[PDB]
RNA sequence: GGGGCCUGACUGCGAGGCCUGCAAGCCGAGCAGGGGCGAAAGCCGGGCCUAGUGAACCGGUGGUCCCGUGUGGAAGGGCCA
RNA sequence: CUGGUGUUGGCUCUUGGUCGCGCCUGCGUAGGAUAGGUGGGAGCCUGUGAACCCCCGCCUCCGGGUGGGGGGGAGGCGCCG
RNA sequence: CGGGGGGAACCUGGGGAACUGAAACAUCUCAGUACCCAGAGGAGAGGAAAGAGAAAUCGACUCCCUGAGUAGCGGCGAGCG
RNA sequence: GGUGGGGUUCCCGAGCGGCCAAAGGGAGCAGACUGUAAAUCUGCCGUCAUCGACUUCGAAGGUUCGAAUCCUUCCCCCACCACCA
């Protein structure tokens, strides 16, 4: 297999036609970590921008609430860390709807089409959570 | 009679307007009419052959009715008899008033 | 456009189902060769009407089916033959067990749906089974000195 | 003809006249606002002057806010350029 | 004359579009490198069968990339350089 | 049992011009006029709101007056209304 | 007015992100071959110039480690469509 039965008993626990809330995420994010050591958990997203252009960028710093305890790339996805898989679940839902208002204040005017249109919460090591951004 | 007989949709007088010109709509001066002059719409008019009692029953449709002469071979009961007509299906099994 | 299906179609449907086809296949094809009839709700109203009466008079079937059955594994049924001992001279076929109910605690059964195969010759404790259709073990003892 | 500053090739108007069949064309002091050059008086609303031009209709575009088909909008017009 | 569509149906083989999901796709000798981008990441992957020879696919800058069954039966990558 | 054919004009329905006007002419006008056809009948048609249209409004249809040459319509022309 | 194309060494012309002096054709210069003209063939060929170094790809900026390539705009040509009171 392309991954071990360590990863292959997660790729059970998640239905990625279901879209699900942060809520349901951040939960079930805890059963996504097989790791021996404490996993990161991250938030992805594919963005709304033509990245091409000089002036369709989105970078700024972020200082997350509950501490660590961002930019696009030149495809228009983007990433950075939200915390780690060690906080707690409500810990978790505050630092998701920490990057997710985070970005779409950077929003640039020549953005054609919607600015988050697909955010996958994953963990370091973990599969891909398809998920509503805005709930 | 290029009628239907189960609808009665016959050929109507309809003009054919020849127009020229950019739209107001799309920034331009508007439209102008180059000629109108009039000709005939027809009901798309089709053949169907039904076999109804011992016999081979062929109504002229509209193809929008076609359903219809159907539906009206779909109330048989009383015809043994020929020809001829029946035809007797017709009018008054259509409505009946 | 839907049609009732009189005949099994290879695909399509098979007797009796709503199967939805193009009008074409269906007004110059099924309906002209009897393979097929409209979906009318006068039509789907009989189709839904003679669904009943089937479904009815086979609970009919099993009606007196199972209704039998419950009285025939509550019975013993008893013929005495002139045996000798364990070879019986004549013997005991299906029509005669039937004879046997009718006589004895007047029940009729078919006969030829007994499941005897080949009379019986000698003597014991015997259990057949009867029909029509999910049904009864008859039990019957093959006894002496008639 | 040369040079230094500047951009009045302003906005709002306009006494009164030239011309004149109409429509148009033309000249214009002077007020207000805000400016430019000059120490100042003052000049400046294009160019020594007389040609370099085209009614109205229909549309384009930028405004502004005026109308907005029961009511809020919108659609679409108007007004100004 | 002609495209679409009605009348107008059965069975097929063949494709193009797009969306989705699964999966591979990539090289300056230069970092030992035969590295697509950016996250997170020193750690996982594994005797639920590894390095590796052996047939086998397809790709190939022909080096390797690289799966398919197994013989095979504990190792192999990475920070570290 | 009924139809058939006729009737001055009037009526409805199916069809439907052109001169002319626009001081040319094509949209537009003449005009749904003339005319042809079918039919009704002493009339014919229409008629009892899937209506108006701004009022918590009117209340079938026809006809007259008025609203009104208004609202509009319009090579925004002639002109229609 | 719109959409699609383009712009490159003297003319043409492909044109690539892992650098391409940037393929090639022709012209030109120098070479061999010579009845004439040519054909064929060799080097020269953005430039300084010594390897190699330094500009350069319509223009300005920008992306990036990296621009003849990607990007915003400007500019001009080609093309096609539409419109005109
Ligand atoms: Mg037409
Ligand atoms: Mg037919
Ligand atoms: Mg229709
Ligand atoms: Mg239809
Ligand atoms: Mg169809
Ligand atoms: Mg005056
Ligand atoms: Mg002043
Ligand atoms: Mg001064
Ligand atoms: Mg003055
Ligand atoms: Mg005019
Ligand atoms: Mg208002
Ligand atoms: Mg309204
Ligand atoms: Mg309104
Ligand atoms: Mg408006
Ligand atoms: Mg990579
Ligand atoms: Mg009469
Ligand atoms: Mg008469
Ligand atoms: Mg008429
Ligand atoms: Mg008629
Ligand atoms: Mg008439
Ligand atoms: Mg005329
Ligand atoms: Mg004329
Ligand atoms: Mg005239
Ligand atoms: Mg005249
Ligand atoms: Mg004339
Ligand atoms: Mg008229
Ligand atoms: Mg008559
Ligand atoms: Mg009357
Ligand atoms: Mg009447
Ligand atoms: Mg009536
Ligand atoms: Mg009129
Ligand atoms: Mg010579
Ligand atoms: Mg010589």
């Amino acid at each position: 297999p392309k991954h071990g039965k360590r990863y292959r008993a997660l790729l059970e626990k998640v239905d990625p036609n279901k879209i699900y809330t942060i809520d349901e995420a951040a939960h079930l994010v805890k059963e996504l970590a097989t790791a021996k050591f404490d996993e990161t958990v991250e938030v992805h997203a594919k963005l709304g921008i033509d990245p091409r252009r000089s002036d369709q960028n989105v970078r700024g710093t972020v200082s997350l609430p509950h501490g660590l305890g961002f930019r696009n790339d030149k495809t228009g996805a983007i990433h950075a860390p939200v915390g780690k898989a060690s906080f707690p679940p409500e810990k978790l839902a505050d630092n998701i709807r920490a990057f997710i208002r985070a970005l779409e204040a950077h929003k640039p005017e020549g953005a054609k089409g919607t600015f988050l249109r697909s955010v996958y919460v994953t963990t370091t090591m973990g599969p891909s959570v398809r998920i509503n951004p805005h709930s | 009679s290029k009628v239907c007989e189960i609808s009665g949709k016959r050929p109507i007088v309809a003009n054919s307007i020849q127009r020229r010109g950019k739209a107001k709509r799309e920034g331009g001066v508007g439209k102008k009419t180059t000629g109108i002059s009039k000709r005939r719409q027809y009901p798309n008019l089709q053949k169907v052959r039904v076999r109804v009692a011992g016999q081979e029953i062929t109504f002229r449709v509209a193809a929008s009715h076609i359903p219809k002469v159907y539906e009206l071979v779909e109330r048989a009961k009383g015809l043994k008899l020929e020809g001829l007509s029946p035809k007797e299906i017709k009018k008054e099994l259509l409505k009946l008033l | 456009m839907k049609v009732i299906l009189l005949e099994p179609l290879e695909n399509l449907g098979d007797v009796g189902q709503v199967v939805d086809v193009k009008p074409g296949y269906a007004r110059n094809y099924l309906l002209p060769r009897g393979l097929a009839v409209l979906a009318t709700e006068s039509n789907l109203k009989a189709l839904e009407a003679r669904i009943r009466a089937q479904a009815k008079r086979l609970a009919e079937r099993k009606a007196e089916a199972e209704r039998l059955k419950e009285i025939l594994e509550n019975l013993t049924l008893t013929i005495p033959v002139r045996a000798g001992e364990t070879k019986i001279y004549g013997s005991v076929t299906a029509k005669d067990i039937a004879e046997a109910l009718s006589r004895q605690h007047g029940v009729t059964i078919d006969p030829k749906r007994l499941a005897l195969e080949k009379p019986i010759k000698e003597l014991g404790e015997y259990v057949l089974t009867y029909k029509p259709h999910p049904e009864v073990p008859i039990q019957l003892k093959v006894s002496v000195v008639a």
